[PDB]
């Protein structure tokens, strides 16, 4: 019956709990009190990419780490060259609504989305010479919050009706569909090996997907509300959170724990956005009070400020070469830190 | 810029003729009036804005049009079933919202405090701090016929009016004004929709311009 | 008949979630931090460059 | 100061400390111009671009007063036609720039109410109003603030026309606009008690009041030169009257600021922010 | 798809006047810059004139100032060169060519057609071995363009352009700025070379690769070509 049910499934929790509990005899601040700090960050801006009219919502770097492309309220989607400040394109969208963006590792598509529940996918190579729709995918039930390139052919998205997807865009169908959330998917990280990724939810938890196989692997629990942003750590075998609780998280998949919280006691607005260095050395985060901090992420220490926004950060991106660090806002600026 | 190719000053000149059509769309597209359209389920969404698609040019719904001159556009997000809190900051900046509620559900399941409890939580939020409420009351002609068998006081235990149209309406508008907890910033404006063609669009006309007129006035006097 | 299978459902995916092997916190950390270390000097936020080579002149 | 020309001299012997009121004066001006101008025009407001021109043109008129006179102070040998052509110019110029502006602002507000090119050909206009008297025929055909001639066209015309077209004009289209304005707001909403309503106000007023004696005595000069000799009461009236202007004109160029921190709430405390 | 046609070319009495149209279909015609290209009877060719985007920027070879006149109509899709008082020494054959300028981009990808006009009876110099070179299918063959001015920016770009006229045909794109291979042409193309000495190289050369070869420098106005060398079995 369902209360035998109820029971099993207690009996699997405290299970869990404790074999998890059985192999943490050491912290990681334990391990990591004889390394010597990091010292002082500081970072200067470089340039300054002007040119929306209403609030940025999302942005992405290109794999050479010159070219990028940022979306927001006005209705447009503008490709920026970061050296010479120039425009290369400027799209116009269909809907004005949009919460994501992203680039192709192979610099030929864009994609889109937003509150019309439809992911858009535009062509930037094109014998006519303007860049024109290439297809819209549609199917799910809820705002789209973030999508993420796999090859020139691949797609996955995630969605605020408790799903995520994978697509097919030459065809336009969904392959296969990963559910098992019981809130809205804010965020999404893909492996640097494109075998796995996370997901990061409105019900304080985060999930470990299979490509391959539409299958959860395991489950990461800790924060206490509405976990925003998600990233991997460079090596592949750790990820961070970013949540409401204006609180970071450092996760570990081997482990199947939690290693460090960055949290301060000055600190009681949310975070929009997480970003990790070149080395994993240093965790950037974005948050409502218009600052961005620079964290130590191996001693979990405060070890730099930017301070050059007047309104909400709501985007935050690194390099592929980390040589720069890139800030949107909705005071609709883009900003140049190195 | 003297160190420049021959490429690079064409390449900056796209960039300027970029800016310059980026510039003249944001002032074409300043000069539009938007609004939020809102309700409680099934209240008459439908036949507003079917009655004020006076001309023609699931996710979100849009309606664009014209009267005297002045063009509108009106959102509509009743087919968003996911959380409320997590886009509602797109919406801040509007001109005005347009809340629908229908008279006749005061003693069918009451449904009318569902549609309290959504007044109470949009119109003391803290983006819409300013934000003016346009506030329509349907079916008026379905609670005149359904007031005199079914007593007003089935919704409301501390009633003690008469059971006539006239009191009734007053009272339940009252009941609806009687949310604001800040009176001094924005305003509510009533209409009891009536069948009569025009009547509607021009109401929204005059609430719209007197916003306008007071926001002008407003800002522009901060020195 | 649907809460009874969402439950039969819940408690498959539990059982299937317990029966990994687990290392302990201290290799991973050392692990971690061991790829922090051997990557020091391709950091360029950590030890700024010289402004010779250095893009954003 | 000069024999030969043989004017200001009685104020500016007794001139003592003068150069601490231009100290506290142009700390003013250059304090209001850092204000506006590091805050992002304070939103980017254009109205306030031309306020911070009319601290632009306040300023030049201390510059002009001390440094000439200190020339003259080191130089003393200086002729009538040339140091009085050149501080002549300044004086008169600072006097239309300040106008244009002034009539500019009232329509940055009027325009609202009821419903840099044009700051380059503004700058250009006033410039060239001062065309006649600025730098011509030294000393013979401008008087040295004050008289001329004791002993013809071209100065009776250029006097009415500063007399008539540097005066009458802002006292009537600032009063005219402030009036319709503050008849119209109090229909619509009733605000009357509003922070910039009163700062055009005192502005006019201010404006009114202190420029009144110095145009008094041109006009009083032009008239009774045009008319009669009458070397006694000429003479006195004129004595009196450019003797106590020109010490009004200086201060009112010196302290016109200080309305703007004294009345204005929001400029006051981002004045206090900024320092 | 796209194409480019022109017309208004015929026999001229000398010292007249004449007017010359390419019209344009298949593309977004406003966002390009147009040049005009001629070449003469039994010779290679040379850059004529040129016009920006948006009719900003025009520029005119040393030998037409004061003569030719460029212009266009976007909303007809249509280029126009006005010429007057026609020398001798323009008898040639027209051509219109497309070219777009951002980061990335390949100017001179496609050529028009080209019209036959019959008039009645600084610089950076690149240079050629023009001798005709023979070939057979099968190997591999160099062809080398080297500049008197250095070719290579401060930006580290080098500004070499190679084309390829087969015969009886108009010139058709090859290598953009010294390295890049353009869109549909196969990969036994390489180009390389330093500053001032450039190489291109064919690999398993065919039979349809026979023609004339011209190098081309975009580094500053006026835009000048190389004399041309020629493959031929």
């Amino acid at each position: 019956e369902l209360d035998q049910l109820r029971q099993e499934a207690e009996q699997l929790k405290n299970q869990i709990r404790d074999a998890r509990k059985a192999c943490a005899d050491a912290t990681l601040s334990q391990i990591t009190n004889n390394i010597d700090p990091v010292g002082r960050i500081q970072m200067r801006t470089r340039r300054t990419l002007r040119g929306h009219l209403a609030k940025i919502y999302a942005m992405h770097w290109g794999t050479d780490s010159r070219l990028l492309v940022s979306a927001s309220q006005d209705g447009k989607l503008i490709i920026w060259d970061s050296y010479t400040t120039n425009k290369v394109h400027a799209i116009p969208l269909r809907s004005s609504w949009v919460m994501t963006c992203a680039y192709a590792p192979s610099g030929n598509y864009v994609a889109c989305g937003g509150l019309d529940n439809i992911c858009s996918i535009y062509n930037l190579k094109t014998r006519e010479g303007n860049v024109r729709v290439s297809r819209e995918l549609a199917g799910h039930t809820g705002y789209l919050s973030c999508c993420r390139f796999l090859d020139d052919n691949q797609i996955v998205t995630s969605s605020g009706d408790t799903t995520c997807a994978l697509w097919d865009i030459e065809t336009g169908q969904q392959t296969t569909t990963f559910t098992g959330h019981t809130g809205d998917v804010m965020s999404l990280s893909l492996a640097p090996d494109t075998r796995l990724f996370v997901s990061g939810a409105c019900d304080a938890s985060a999930k470990l997907w299979d490509v391959r196989e539409g299958m959860c692997r395991q489950t990461f629990t800790g924060h206490e509300s509405d976990i925003n942003a998600i990233c991997f750590f460079p090596n592949g075998n750790a990820f961070a959170t970013g949540s409401d609780d204006a609180t970071c998280r450092l996760f570990d998949l081997r482990a199947d724990q939690e290693l460090m919280t960055y949290s301060h006691d000055n600190i009681i607005c949310g975070i929009t956005s997480v970003s990790f260095s070149k080395s994993g050395r240093l965790l950037l985060a974005g948050y409502d009070d218009f600052n961005c901090n620079v964290w130590d992420a191996l001693k979990a220490d405060r070890a730099g400020v930017l301070a050059g926004h007047d309104n909400r950060v709501s985007c935050l991106g690194v390099t592929d070469d980390g040589m720069a660090v890139a800030t949107g806002s909705w005071d609709s600026f883009l900003k140049i830190w190195n | 810029g003297c160190t420049l190719s021959a490429e690079d000053k064409a390449a900056v000149e796209r960039s300027k003729m970029i800016d310059r059509n980026l510039r003249e769309d944001g002032e074409k597209a300043a000069r539009e009036v938007k609004l939020l359209l809102l309700g409680a389920g099934e209240s008459g969404k439908s036949t507003i804005v079917k009655q004020m698609k006076i001309i023609h040019e699931t996710g979100i719904v849009e309606t664009h049009f014209t009267f005297k001159d002045l063009h509108f556009k009106m959102f509509d997000v009743g087919g968003q079933r996911s959380e409320r809190k997590k886009w509602i900051h797109c919406f801040e900046g509007v001109t005005a919202i347009i809340f629908c509620v229908a008279l006749s559900d005061y003693d069918l399941v009451n449904r009318m405090h569902e549609s309290m409890k959504l007044f109470d939580s949009i119109c003391n939020n803290k983006w819409f701090t300013d934000t003016s409420i346009i506030l329509f009351l349907n079916k008026k002609d379905l609670f005149e016929e359904k007031i005199k068998k079914s007593p007003l006081t089935i919704c409301y235990p501390e009633y003690a009016g008469s059971n006539t149209y006239e009191e009734a309406a007053a009272y339940i508008q009252c009941q609806f004004e009687d949310l604001n907890k800040r009176k001094d910033t924005k305003e509510i404006y009533t209409h009891f929709t009536c069948a009569t063609d025009t009547k509607n669009v021009q109401f929204v006309f005059d609430a719209v311009t007197d916003v306008i007129i007071k926001n002008n006035l407003k800002d522009c006097g901060l020195f | 008949t649907a809460s009874i299978a969402q439950a039969r459902k819940l408690v498959e995916q539990l059982k299937m979630e317990a029966n990994i092997d687990r290392i302990k916190v201290s290799k991973a950390a050392a692990d971690l931090m061991a790829y922090c270390e051997a990557h020091a000097k391709e950091d360029p936020l950590l030890t700024p460059v010289p402004a010779s080579e250095n893009p954003f002149r | 100061t000069l024999n030969s020309t043989e004017i200001y001299q009685l104020f500016e012997y007794t001139r003592l400390g003068v150069w601490l009121m231009c100290i506290v004066g142009t700390f003013l001006n250059v304090l209001v111009i850092t204000t506006i101008l590091y805050y992002r025009r304070k939103k980017k407001s254009p109205s306030d671009t031309y306020i911070c021109n009319l601290a632009v043109a306040d300023l030049l008129i201390v510059v002009g007063l001390p440094f000439f006179l200190e020339y003259a102070k080191h130089h003393p040998k200086l002729s009538r036609e040339v140091v009085c052509s050149g501080l002549n110019a300044c004086f008169y110029i600072c006097l239309f720039a300040g106008v244009c502006f002034l009539i500019n602002l009232s329509m940055d507000r009027y325009c609202v109410i009821v419903w840099t090119c044009w700051v380059v050909i503004f700058w250009i206009l006033a410039v060239l109003m001062g065309m006649p008297h600025y730098l011509m025929y030294s000393h013979t055909n401008n008087e040295c603030v004050g008289e001329f001639a004791n002993e013809g066209w071209f100065p009776v015309f250029l006097n009415t026309k500063v007399n008539i077209c540097g005066y009458l004009a802002p006292i009537a289209l600032m009063a005219y606009t402030y009036n319709r304005m503050v008849r119209f707001i109090i229909n619509y909403v009733g605000k009357w008690h509003m922070q910039t309503l009163h700062v055009l106000l005192v502005v006019v007023v201010s404006f009114a009041s202190f420029w009144f004696p110095f145009n008094l005595a041109l006009f009083l000069e032009s008239i009774r030169l045009l008319a009669g000799v009458y070397n006694d009461t000429l003479q006195n009236v004129i004595i009196f009257c450019l003797y106590v202007g020109q010490f009004l004109a200086y201060v009112r160029a010196c302290l016109n600021p200080g309305i703007y921190i004294l009345v204005g709430t929001q400029m006051r405390k981002d004045m206090w922010t900024t320092l | 798809d796209v194409q480019l046609v022109e017309s208004g070319g015929g026999l001229v009495q000398p010292g007249g006047s004449r007017k010359l149209s390419c019209s344009a279909s298949g593309f977004a015609f406003s966002s390009f810059g147009m040049h005009w290209v001629r070449q003469a009877p039994e010779k290679g060719l040379e850059w004529v004139a040129y016009i920006s985007s948006g009719s900003g920027t025009i520029y005119y070879a040393d030998t037409v100032k004061g003569r030719f006149t460029i212009s266009r109509d976007d909303p007809k899709n249509t280029l126009f060169l006005q010429m007057t008082s026609l020398r001798s020494e323009d008898t040639a054959m027209y051509y219109c060519v497309r070219s777009i300028y951002y980061y990335g981009s390949s100017p001179f990808d496609f050529w028009g057609q080209g019209t036959t006009l019959t008039v009645s009876s600084s610089d950076i110099v690149m240079t050629q071995a023009t001798s005709s070179v023979p070939v057979t299918p099968g190997e591999s063959v160099s062809i080398s363009c080297r500049s008197s001015k250095s070719l290579l920016h401060s930006n580290g770009n080098t500004y070499l352009y190679w084309f390829l006229q087969r015969p009886g045909q108009s010139p058709q794109l090859l290598i953009y700025r010294m390295s890049n291979l353009a869109s549909g042409v196969p990969d036994r193309f390489s180009g390389s070379g330093s500053g001032t000495a450039f190489t291109l190289t064919i690999s398993r050369l065919e039979a349809e690769d026979v023609g004339v070869y011209y190098c081309m420098q975009h580094l500053e106005y006026p835009l000048t070509f190389g004399a041309g060398t020629k493959l031929e079995l």
